[PDB]
């Protein structure tokens, strides 16, 4: 039921490591499916070659703006509704939707690097890191309190396992 | 006013109510408003405006101007992508600046941010534009 996808991460074009994710299709099928299809590129656009544009050490790593600042698009149109808030931001590894307010999901997502309970009920949790959390932890060091990254952190490849 | 929040003075409200009611002061309504709202939070501004009895049509007309300015703010200030970092609140929406959807504590947070997000001064600008219409008409 639950698909698994991978990112191969690169730092300034140099391979860093693979991160895999379990997507919670069983609980948030619509949200899982958007991220799954964007990972395979099967609609003809997606995460491959996009960057982690906002990394805040001790909080989260954010990416998925593959259109350029609010950018990106879902597989259903530009934005979609918050599916549910059943699942919580319980710790590092949690994969959750970025948004600009209620019912504004597109393509942007984030990986928690800590327990972030104040996001519960505001961001839709739809997966978690399976393998490669130490890569996510390494990626944190390229961030700033600002979110500005010190290097180009990119998704060199991605797909479904 | 921020000075820590401090309640607006009783007779700041006095000045104001007594400047609204009397026609001879009509040209000084706007300047008086400016002078009486120094360092005002949006909550302070709403308290001041809403203390005035017997001018309901004017006050409804002002609110329409305010609501227009709030929507124009939103048009030119799309919300930032979250998630919000710990300890950080949202950039203010138009209704937040007008004090309708924000709390005093959020207003204080914005106004004392480094650098300041001057929600009192912004709202004051909207009110002054509305007061211009009502000075002209009522």
């Amino acid at each position: 039921v639950n698909p698994t996808v991978f990112f191969d991460i690169a730092v300034d074009g140099e391979p860093l490591g693979r991160v895999s994710f379990e997507l919670f299709a069983d609980k948030v099928p619509k949200t899982a499916e958007n991220f799954r299809a964007l990972s395979t590129g099967e609609k003809g656009f997606g995460y491959k070659g996009s960057c982690f544009h906002r990394i805040i050490p001790g909080f989260m790593c954010q990416g998925g703006n593959f259109t350029h600042g609010t950018g990106g698009k879902s597989i259903y149109g530009e934005k979609f509704e918050d599916e549910n808030f059943i699942l919580k931001h319980t710790g590092p590894g949690i994969l959750s939707m970025a948004n600009a307010g209620p019912n504004t999901n597109g393509s942007q997502f984030f990986i928690c690097t800590a327990k972030t309970e104040w996001l519960d009920g505001k961001h839709v949790v739809f997966g978690k890191v399976k393998e490669g959390m130490n890569i996510v932890e390494a990626m944190e060091r390229f961030g700033s309190r600002n979110g500005k990254t010190s290097k180009k952190i990119t998704i060199a490849d991605c797909g479904q396992l | 006013p921020i000075v820590v929040h401090q309640a607006i003075s009783p007779r700041t409200l006095n000045a104001w109510v007594k400047v609204v009611e009397e026609k001879a002061f009509s040209p000084e309504v706007i300047p008086m408003f400016s002078a009486l709202s120094e360092g005002a939070t949006p909550q302070d501004l709403n308290t001041m405006l809403n203390t005035v009895g017997g001018h309901q049509a004017a006050m409804q007309m002002l609110k329409e101007t305010i609501n227009e300015e709030a929507a124009e703010w939103d048009r030119t200030h799309p919300p930032a992508m979250g998630p919000l970092p710990p300890g950080q609140i949202r950039e203010p929406t138009g209704s937040d600046i007008a004090g309708t959807t924000s709390t005093l504590q959020e207003q204080i947070g914005w106004m004392t941010h480094n650098p300041p997000i001057p929600v009192g001064e912004i709202y004051k600008r909207w009110i002054i534009l509305g007061l211009n219409k009502i000075v002209r008409m009522y």
